[PDB]
């Protein structure tokens, strides 16, 4: 306790997206780095760029070791996404805030027993609006999803004139809302 | 079960 690093209740992972045509979507995926501490977290997070300054058509992701952060992996399939569209005057006032947020809530399992579907998280930089979105396994899990939303809202601050949707990613393959907060 | 407080994580970013 005076020499022991603080352990997280999963390892996670965090990939990297950059955008290049020549190449199929998941092969622009790369690892870059997978932590299971505190303060293995705050090694990795400290020396990485900040989302808004990343180059539009890049993503990070973080999600638990094991789980690809893409809709195919078994844990994704049928699972579905919060997400959180920002304008682009938000990039500068609250991306990166939210951004570490929610991966804040990830790795200090802030969902009660319901952090057990969650997946990961997604950030997309993007020129016409930034997301940020939460991955749960299963978008039938009524009560899971529901307050992970409602827990996650709560998180980021957001007033209650603001409504963020969940989509199944079903849907967003082939995008109407499963649920709002 | 792990859980940490957000003030805990941020207390340890340094
Ligand atoms: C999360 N995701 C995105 N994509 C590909 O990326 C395209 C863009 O999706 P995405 O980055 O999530 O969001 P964007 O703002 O760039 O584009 P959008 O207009 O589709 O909302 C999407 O249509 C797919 O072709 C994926 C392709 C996959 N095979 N598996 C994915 O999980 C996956």
């Amino acid at each position: 306790e005076h020499y022991i690093k603080h352990p997280l209740q999963n390892r996670w992972a965090l990939w990297f997206f950059k955008n290049d045509k020549s190449k199929t979507w998941q092969a622009n995926l790369r690892l870059i780095s997978k932590f299971d501490t505190v303060e293995d977290f705050w090694a990795l997070y400290n020396h990485i760029q900040l989302s808004s300054n990343l180059m539009p058509g890049c993503d990070y992701s973080l999600f638990k070791d094991g789980i690809e952060p893409m809709w195919e992996d078994e844990k994704n399939k049928r699972g579905g996404r919060w997400l959180i569209t920002l304008n682009k005057q938000q990039r500068r006032s609250d991306l990166d805030r939210f951004w570490l947020e929610t991966l804040l809530c990830l790795i200090g399992e802030s969902f009660d027993d319901y952090s057990d579907d969650v997946c990961g998280a997604v950030v997309n930089v993007r020129a016409k609006g930034d997301k940020i979105a939460i991955w749960t396994t299963e978008c039938e899990n009524r009560e899971a999803v529901t307050h992970i939303g409602r827990v996650y809202k709560e998180r980021l601050g957001l007033p209650p004139k603001i409504v963020i949707g969940y989509q199944s990613h079903a849907d967003t393959a082939t995008t109407k809302n499963r649920f709002v907060v | 079960r792990i859980i940490y407080d957000r003030k805990f994580l941020m207390e340890c970013r340094n």
